């Protein structure tokens, strides 16, 4: 899983070599930025649901077709809505997580990996989920430091999805 | 490989669940102690040719069998694979350090290593001791009270000798 | 050269990506870091004759057959002990690169690399040097985390050499 | 791969001098200004999807001969290769601003592209354009003045845009 | 360009051999399919136009909001509706080129290499090309193993979609 | 790899012998039928995608705890190694419908793989399911009567059905 | 075993795809000219001994050294005789094979492969084997597109031997 | 590499045209004409072997100056090299007939011969007295009229000499 | 790989001893029999073809089920694997009589054989029939007395004859 | 061109190492039989015609068939009988040049090299040169320690042809 | 090991070849040589003792610092001198070994590889042992071929520490 | 790579020609003095390092601008690069005196080598100098007419010092 403590450590390994200063100032740079790391992550598992619901409403807003058009990719019945309030959490949990680890490795090998070949097999279109992690990301309440983090993440996410 | 943030990652995702107010108190613990940390490892890797000496010059001291014609560590490419092997687990062990999990130490060192030891003939136990030698040696290095800001470090010295007596447990 | 900056570069593009939080974090812990480390080349570089000095002479006084001992490669002759401090020069200034650029790319790619073939070849002993080196890390006048960035330059010069 | 520190530190090796002041004080200055650095950074890669589709979209609209049959850019495969190209490019610009210079982005990226070009029969000067076009947006987005701490970018977006020309320069 | 000839020419070459009866009798199933595959060709290019209009509009009343969204990637303006008649035209034109050639060769190396990243830079829908193929598979009025190829085509199309 | 025709050569050869007039007559009639064939690859080929989409639908709802977290299916990179999975199975299984000899469907496929699935921790069981799903909308989709010459391909299903079982029985 | 549909399937496999049109043309080439090799098949099988007599005196009358010469390779002794005709009957059972399979895999692994090393280890002459299959290839009494399948399998024995 | 029909289908793709009335006639008269190459490429494949045979013994017996002492067909592995060239050339001129296109010729063969030929010092001129031969024997065994259906195939025979010298023009 | 004096070195290296007297006397006995260890290796290596030959017609003569339709030596590829098969033992058995040890015949060819006949099943008693004959054979060959400096060969022949029989053991 | 010397040149460089005193030893086994060596190749040398002679005759007589039957392989014109001498002296000088070479580099290059090839398109039967390398081991006068070198190359060469 | 036996059968094994005049030469430069070698061995070996003391002595002398500096890598403690003598020993014990192969494998394996790891690991000077083999070389006491593989493996061993 | 006589066996074949008297004579008289030149190599290979080493601090001595920051010689890295030139050079060197002929030192040396030094930035003028005190120390170490068999080596040195000279114009 990529972190920068795992990123360093390969780093080292893979040219069987000792630590070094080097690899240590950037652990460092992740310990020093844990602390928003953290903020962020605490306030975002907070405010979870409020969200993933004011954010599944912005996708239903942003498309309405998606609520009324027949189909099981679409959220035009009861299963359909709880299959995508459940994929919103999965995004917000993988960001949570990523700020949790200091880097992208949990959203990479949970999430990342694959994603192309779902959204083309099952008919998601990554529209839907762009538009929610936008509301999220202007939502999320945060400010400074913290707000760099959540919005680092999630902007991560949303390029992984254009 | 895994770190202790990524491990706790990893375990929560496996039951679908965000971070409980615990589990954030205990990651954010681990960064308050990272200086600690981060001390340890710089004064092991800066001590780590001593260690590995001093160790294995102890080790033939005691076991003289091992560095006489016939023994394991006779001639200089063997002496120069054990010395080396040292190097491996030392090296190892202080990635593990770094990364608060044992999960690196295991996967790229200790695992099959004791298949390897076995169809050599290396006798996994003298491993073992060498591996003792250098844990009581490193301990006494990253826990040196002089030229540092004073405080405990009991807890991060029982887990680098919980790496230690992983990887000697693990030649055995 | 090997860097905290190059290696977080080099990272992301041995995986083809670009730039993640992770890099940022390590480049972190480097600029956050220069504070001590600039002060320490600082000081090393000021006081750097003195130390030449107070080293080479270390190094005579341990191995005293380094200055009566005839051959080209002991200081029993001027030139001799020119070379000698030429040396232990280039080990110091090698140091306050280090120091420079947050790594030790500098003291890897100038000094470290050949450096077994050319003390075999000249019959130059490893022993010499890490007197001098001792004697540098005993006597650089430095407190502090500036002392632990000298320390863990020298400390790496040291393991090389052992 | 060089960075600024780097830089200044092989040419005093040239010489075989120690630092002056001057070079110290410039190099404190680079680190005093890490943070403005890092935002740089950290939008253009959070944005660099919309930069590189933004920029596609206006070449084609302004160029329409690249986009119809016999076109450099006709068929999906070329089309998928030139956004591919302008990834790669507004790539190693982003790792040439982490750096402070330029020496990634020519040794691996720029150095010997223009041939390349040559021999496929792109036309450099469309991807001029296009990286043009990436430079406007990606200072737009750097120096957008919003949700940030409020100071002077000037010196950083001069320099931004000197690793955009550098490239623009260099394939045409 | 994948053929049944250049398929067997490719297989002989591959290890060094020169052609075999094998080969033969698959370029012999080749001239022989080519008369229904002319035929199909024959015809889709006669009523090209009627049917990508036919199917531009069977995308149109299926997804209404591409009609009506704001984008650049909808067909609300028209020049999107010019790009999407455009898309159409390539389509079948490209399928054409497929029965002509005997083979999906013109297919995969003209349309197919690159398009799930350009559906995704673009934020194409693959569902809108999917259903001005089921169209155009519907009502391009062919009987008998003319249909067969036509279908055979356009279907490995809409695999390709999916 | 063995198609029918390769088999009945091979176990002629075995044996020393020229082909018998009930050899000549069964492969005459293989010829005769192979149209039918065509027909069967041609179909189930054109449907690859719906039969492997709608079996895993159907799966996913009928075992939900296979993508819940924790289970084998989730997140997506194991979601999409399992539709990967089916990908193949189809394929191969169409493989040897052209062909008439499983030959392929085994050496390629089948073999070793119920090893693969027990190391790998995903049940076997599941994946049989799946292939069932396929195989029911497979014969479906094959044997159609509609937009095609009529007649009698009772044989012939029994035969594709053979193949998707021999499958199934292998994961299991 | 090579056969057109095995080189299909192989050719779509090589690269991780299904079946395509391509492949099916060319098993269809294959199913086509399942008649002709049919009918040569059977005839060659059916006069097949009147013929391996043909061909040995074939053989015989234009190499007369070979039924006076003392040696283990000859056919000076009936053992020696006996082995002749087992390989003309080898060579021709092997055409047959080629004839029913469509390609020529079965001569290619039971034949064709180690032939060299094996008339080189026992003293073997081509030559002899050439006649034999140029007088089967004179002698079969075939017409039309079946004497063209079997001359062509003939003479790629004859060219392996060359 | 191209076939005729793939040719076209490229050459209307450069354009963005569907095929006209013209080009639909031109490639049905091709495959009616399909049986003929077949036959041509039958009989050529089937004589291989005395065709180069019979030409490299006609060039020695024209050209001694290379199979003696010095010279370049001197030794068993330099006459066993150009024997293997000139099954080269004639193969892939008989993949060109079955194309139908010279396309697969000049890249896989011809395309940059004369440079390797100039460098080894083996006289380019020969080679194409070699394919001359070749040339001349084979249309001869091709347009042989006993033993098939009597026609006209002046218009194949014209192409494939076109092959030939085309070969023999790219090599002297 | 070893040789009879790397033999030795080693065996006295496990003990940590200089070389004995005896030990000088056995192998200056081995050089004063050099010359009749390289007429031996001379002969058996001039006559492979024949010897190889021979044995396996005298073979396939006492065993002709080898040869006949589903025989493992059927076919030409079968054929030339076995004839393989013993020019290779053949070679490494003369690669041990030259070295006057067997650490290479046994490392580099019987090591792991009888797996290897048992997974493809070949019956490894016919190859030791065959490893006899070309024992006898080469034997006679090396052992006869016309053509050579007269003089008694016998404890040379005995360990020829050690090494075929080892081999015969190794596949048996 | 492999000799004592190359091989032993070739054996130190293959391994980055300068000579030792093994590859010396080896190239004193040459030096010391290059006595016998030369001798052979000098008698071989002058006796070469009578010889060349000698052999062809022993070809003709062992396999009468060579002069009687029509065909450009076989030497039943003045031209094949040329063709032949000329064959049998390229042998024999092969021999002489790996005697003087001190191994059979020489005879591997230039013609051990594609005989094979060559001797399956021309129709050249392997037994015929046998034969005639057996007359020449058997009447080249040789005894002792000349005779044994003459005598393994001429073996080595019928190995060759075996 | 390498020997010159096991270098030519290396040799022929490499490329698949049986054993040839070339090899067999070599080894007859090794069969004799084998007199002087083993003369060699034999002297070295009774006078190993009395010359093992003169070298060491050499050593001693050389460099007296090793006789009163405080280390355990020094010969200034009865251990020290043990483990010296020890290493003197084992050199020479080396050079018969080689002297009795007729190479330099038994040292290159024994010794030489790890050699410079071993030296720097347990700061061990090459020059003493570069002295004790100048001694060795020195005080032998043989005349002739006998001095001259003596002295080449003696130099090949300081050629390593050098 | 050739030797002295596989050299003469080339230039005969070239013409087709048996050996005359006069280089039977050559090359009889060339292994006559084998002995020489298996002192020579002996020598020179005893004393590679010593001569390198001297001749390395006698460059350096005369040119103290290679090994001054900046420098080509600066750095322990190519410091290392240039004394491993060195023994490069004499150890092809002592190969073409062991083969009496220059062939392997061309090829695998000198050839390009020329183009190495320039793109690199090595002056290979200094390269000479250093070659030509190989050349003196070696010839004198090998011409030592001391603990050896007295005899005339001029012709030897003299083609020792060719092969010298040949690098050092190959270089500068
Ligand atoms: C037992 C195998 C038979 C036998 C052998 C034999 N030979 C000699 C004498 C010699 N054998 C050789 C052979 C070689 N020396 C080499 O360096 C090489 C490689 C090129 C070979 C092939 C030589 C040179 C001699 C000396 C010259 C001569 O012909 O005398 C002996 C005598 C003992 C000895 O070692 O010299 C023997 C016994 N003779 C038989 O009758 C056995 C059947």
């Amino acid at each position: 899983m990529k972190t920068p403590i795992t990123e360093a450590i390969a780093a080292a390994d893979t040219q069987g070599r000792f630590l070094s200063n080097t690899e240590l100032q950037a652990v460092d740079g992740r310990f020093k930025r844990a602390v928003a790391s953290m903020e962020a992550a605490r306030a975002l598992t907070n405010n979870a649901q409020s969200l993933i619901d004011g954010a599944a409403q912005a996708v239903y807003q942003k498309f309405p077709y998606t609520t009324t058009m027949q189909g099981s990719q679409y959220a035009s019945t009861p299963e359909g809505k709880a299959k995508c309030a459940r994929d919103i959490g999965y995004y917000l949990r993988m960001v949570t997580y990523c700020l949790v680890a200091g880097g992208t490795g949990p959203m990479d090998e949970y999430l990342i990996a694959g994603l192309s070949e779902i959204n083309s097999t099952f008919d998601l279109s990554p529209s839907w989920y762009i538009e929610a992690l936008k509301y999220i990301k202007a939502n999320h309440g945060l400010t400074g430091q913290a707000a760099v983090e959540a919005n680092a993440y999630i902007d991560y996410a949303i390029n992984a999805l254009s | 490989m895994l770190d202790a943030f990524a491990k706790v990652v990893a375990q929560a995702d496996a039951r679908g669940e965000f971070l409980t107010n615990a589990q954030f108190d205990a990651l954010s613990n681990l960064v308050k102690e990272g200086n600690k940390r981060l001390d340890a490892v710089n004064r092991i890797t800066s001590n780590a040719s001593t260690i590995v000496a001093n160790a294995a010059r102890a080790l033939f001291a005691e076991q003289p069998q091992l560095i006489q014609p016939g023994g394991n560590a006779y001639t200089n490419r063997r002496m120069a694979a054990c010395l080396r092997d040292m190097e491996i687990i030392l090296r190892y062990v202080t990635y593990a350090i770094l990364a608060g999990d044992s999960s690196v130490l295991d996967d790229r060192c200790l695992n099959g290593l004791r298949e390897t030891y076995q169809a050599l003939g290396t006798p996994g136990s003298s491993v073992a001791v060498a591996i003792q030698k250098m844990k009581d040696a490193a301990i006494a290095i990253a826990n040196d009270p002089n030229g540092i800001t004073p405080g405990d470090c009991s807890a991060l010295m029982s887990e680098i000798a919980g790496y230690f007596d992983r990887a000697a447990a693990a030649v055995a």
